[PDB]
């Protein structure tokens, strides 16, 4: 993918290795070597005038 | 089975009028809908992400 990783406040449970979206596509993430929870925010877009 | 309202006979003949003793000032609110949300779309981006 693409997009901005920060830190979040997401209280995932053990088992779950990453959060989806309405749309499907995946808004957070476990880091699989160090095990914090990554928010995913999409690169910033829109038009120009 | 729904009713459309009271029934009223108008006390009608061909020389009997009623005329109005008094008045009430009245204020009545109208809503009307005038504009939208502006969206945009871009579909490149929402077709191809
Ligand atoms: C290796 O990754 C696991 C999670 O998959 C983690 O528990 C462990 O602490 C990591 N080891 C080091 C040395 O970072
Ligand atoms: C007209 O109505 C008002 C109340 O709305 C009342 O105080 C007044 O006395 C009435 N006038 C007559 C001529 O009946």
């Amino acid at each position: 993918g693409t997009g901005v990783l920060t830190e979040s406040n997401k209280k995932f449970l053990p088992f779950q290795q990453f959060g989806r979206d309405i749309a499907d596509t995946t808004d957070a993430v476990r880091d699989p070597q160090t095990l914090e929870i990554l928010d995913i925010t999409p690169c910033s877009f829109g038009g120009v005038s | 089975t729904m009713s459309l309202g009271a029934e009223n006979s108008v006390a009608y003949s061909n020389n009997s009028i009623a005329i109005p003793t008094n008045f009430t000032i009245s204020v009545t609110t109208e809503i009307l809908p005038v504009s939208m949300t502006k969206t945009s779309v871009d579909c490149t981006m929402y077709i191809c992400g």
